[PDB]
RNA sequence: CAUAUUAUUAUCUUAUUAUUUAUAUAAUAUUUUUUAAUAAAUAUUAUUAAUUUAUAUUUAUUUAUAUCAGAAAUA
RNA sequence: UAAGAAUAUGAUGUUGGUUCAGAUUAAGCGCUAAAUAAGGACAUGACACAUGCGAAUCAUACGUUUAUUAUUGAGAUAAUAAAUAUGUGGUGUAAACGUGAGUAAUUUUAUUAGGAAUUAAUGAACUAUAGAAUAAGCUAAAUACUUAAUAUUAUAUAAAAAUAAUUUAUAUAAUAAAAAGGAUAUAUAUAUAUAUAUUUAUCUAUAGUCAAGCCAAUAAUGGUUUAGGUAGUAGGUUUAUUAAGAGUUAAACCUAGCCAACGAUCCAUAAUCGAUAAUGAAAGUUAGAACGAUCACGUUGACUCUGAAAUAUAGUCAAUA
């Protein structure tokens, strides 16, 4: 028997699943698009070259 | 994983739920350019206070357990100090028994020398009765009376010896003419040697 | 024999802080019972403001413990 | 890729110390000294410090103040220009820089392809997506402060197995915890509101980055002419506190342990290390100035707030000047 308040085994390894992985760090935008302003557009090209990355 | 130890239990039944466990590893002196054991002693938990001093347990590492506990008992790999203690319980009672058992037999002993000849073998040989037939009986016969134990000895040695004697003398003439050997050997049933001995010792 | 620094305490003193009992016609908000000056329509009815009252949050007061640091003693 | 030499002795061989030949420096000193390129520069008093600088910035947060035009009659409001940070606000100073006093391991350093308590409904500040951004009160006003509105864990049911626990899914319970507006355009209507947008901000949630807290194993100077040390001491069981284990800190109860001649405890001394420097044939030895890594401190001591993280170069109290 293994001491009182302790586990008596490792933690349970948590595998990446590398397509959720993306799915939650990186989604894409779900609406289909706004397409208006300038800085707007800066940040579109900015953030789908980050999330292509 | 964690970090496993294999290792002595050197002190136990001092600690509540505590025992201490010598551990040994392999280092390399450079100074003296050898391969020696470096040891310690753990502080090691034992929950249920099932080892004892001696055994071989691999410890397992655990969080903190007290300001010195760091490790917990894993597995009992061997149990030499619960089989001292079964002993040591056991040879109580064990020696006390025939302890008892061989003072009796000693005051009896000393008993029957006390209500404990010649003058039998003269009344018996010359009487060949007045009273002292029967009184002798409650204690070809003035032989068997007198019956030392060497001539059963000598009895048992000669057959010792013949037996012996025999035995080499069978084996060396069969291995001498191996036909009949042979006919023994499927008469009974290199190895040949050691089979031909097995059969000729039962034999006789 | 004299000077100096460091540590310790069944000792004394102790800023500050944190806990800790107990006390406030102690305050500021909400709750009452009431007393005050305004309002409006036609005896008021409601508002703002004090009295008493009982829950929070603070301050003052102390009780107890610990505590920078000193003093005395010991090393 | 390992070399020896001089000096004993009347002479010899041997022991044996002393010294020398080589390289070097965080170097100083004596004498001397042309130019250029590069690398460094208080090792001592963490001794005391004159003077000047090293952390400001934002006016598109809120407030002020002027000048022209327009309408209104000392002023009021718009539009356009400006000035204002000695008023309220935000962000920025836990970093970097310097230093080596303390620190010999009770939290320090180094290493490991080490762990769990299975480290929190924590993001500090950028990504990627989503959703929000509501009322009063208080200040002169507000993106300042208050109050209020709205937005993982524990149970139970099963499932399995990386199993004598964890993980998974579900259903509940509470989660239940916020905010912020400015600058420009226009579009409506009746300067007033409003509706959109373009800007840059605010809040919340998930994941990712960057990061934090704790523990183990091994190693880390001299003196035992310091030999016994230790009573929270060693261990057990609970409670409190913490995101989190543990005599870590506080309280209670127990057991009688724990360390030590392979060196405890005590004392002294010292920042530590490298793919850094020196040296050597090499093992090693030395340094820890420079380059880099880690720690500690910012006149001395303790405590507290905020904060994810501080006994902070902050604040409080005391000491010193
Ligand atoms: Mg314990
Ligand atoms: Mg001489
Ligand atoms: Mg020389
Ligand atoms: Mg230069
Ligand atoms: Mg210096
Ligand atoms: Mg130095
Ligand atoms: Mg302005
Ligand atoms: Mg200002
Ligand atoms: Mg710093
Ligand atoms: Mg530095
Ligand atoms: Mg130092
Ligand atoms: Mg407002
Ligand atoms: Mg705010
Ligand atoms: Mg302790
Ligand atoms: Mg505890
Ligand atoms: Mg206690
Ligand atoms: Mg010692
Ligand atoms: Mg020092
Ligand atoms: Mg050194
Ligand atoms: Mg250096
Ligand atoms: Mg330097
Ligand atoms: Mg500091
Ligand atoms: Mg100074
Ligand atoms: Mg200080």
């Amino acid at each position: 028997k293994h001491p009182k308040g302790s586990h008596r085994l490792s933690p349970k390894v948590n595998f990446i699943d590398v397509d959720n992985l993306i799915a939650k760090t990186v989604a894409e935008p779900q609406s289909i698009k706004s397409s208006n302003g300038s800085a707007q557009k800066v940040r579109l090209q900015k953030a789908e070259l980050r999330r292509k990355f | 994983a964690r970090q496993n130890f294999l290792g002595l239990v050197v002190s136990q039944g001092k600690m509540q739920k505590t025992v201490k466990v010598r551990v040994e590893t392999k280092v390399f002196n450079k100074k003296i350019n050898k391969e020696l054991f470096h040891r310690r002693d753990y502080l090691v938990h034992d929950e249920g206070e099932i080892s004892r001093e001696g055994d071989l347990v691999r410890i397992e590492a655990t969080r903190p357990l007290s300001k010195r506990k760091f490790f917990a008992i894993a597995e009992i790999i061997r149990n030499k100090g619960q089989q001292f203690a079964l002993y040591e319980s056991e040879a109580q009672l064990s020696v006390a028994k025939e302890e008892a058992q061989k003072a009796k037999e000693f005051l009896d002993k000393r008993s029957v020398r006390e209500n404990k000849l010649l003058r039998d073998i003269r009344t018996i040989q010359d009487a060949l009765t007045p009273k002292e037939l029967l009184e002798i009986k409650q204690r070809e016969t003035v032989r068997q009376l007198l019956q030392l134990d060497i001539s059963g000895l000598e009895v048992n040695l000669e057959k010792q010896r013949s037996l012996i004697d025999r035995i080499q003398t069978r084996l060396s003439e069969l291995l001498s003419n191996d036909l009949k050997c042979d006919q023994f050997l499927k008469d009974h049933g290199n190895i040949k040697k050691n089979l031909l001995r097995k059969h000729v010792m039962m034999d006789m």
